[PDB]
């Protein structure tokens, strides 16, 4: 066959399966520590006091 | 990957504060020991 001038430029590509993320919610200050030790800053808290 | 911290990674500090508070109330509790016998005395 007789192809004609190339109208769109293609090329190869790896596609895979999207790894999703956690989007950060408005509470996402207390990511740093795990829900374990502000659970447990607290039991302390109230047994310091 | 930037990892959040873990009750493992921390549980030593926990261990001393609940041994401070331990020894605390047993100091407090010697000085109460030593007045009360004392004043049975007086
Ligand atoms: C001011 C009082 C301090 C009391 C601190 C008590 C701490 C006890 C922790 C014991 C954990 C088990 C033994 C681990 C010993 C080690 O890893 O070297
Ligand atoms: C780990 C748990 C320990 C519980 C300790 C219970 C005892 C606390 C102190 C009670 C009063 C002791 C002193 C009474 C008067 C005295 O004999 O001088
Ligand atoms: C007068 O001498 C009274 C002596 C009383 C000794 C007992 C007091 C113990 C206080 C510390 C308890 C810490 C418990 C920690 C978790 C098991």
């Amino acid at each position: 066959i007789d192809f004609s001038k190339p109208f769109m430029s293609l090329g190869i590509s790896i596609m895979i399966k999207k790894p999703q993320k956690s989007k950060p919610g408005v509470f996402s200050f207390l990511d740093p520590l795990a829900y374990e030790i502000w659970m447990c800053i607290v039991f302390a808290y109230i047994g310091v006091s | 990957k930037t990892s959040a911290l873990s009750l493992s990674n921390v549980a030593g500090v926990f261990y001393i504060l609940v041994g401070g508070l331990g020894l605390a109330m047993l100091v407090a509790l010697i000085e109460f020991c030593y007045k009360s016998r004392a004043e049975a005395k007086r």
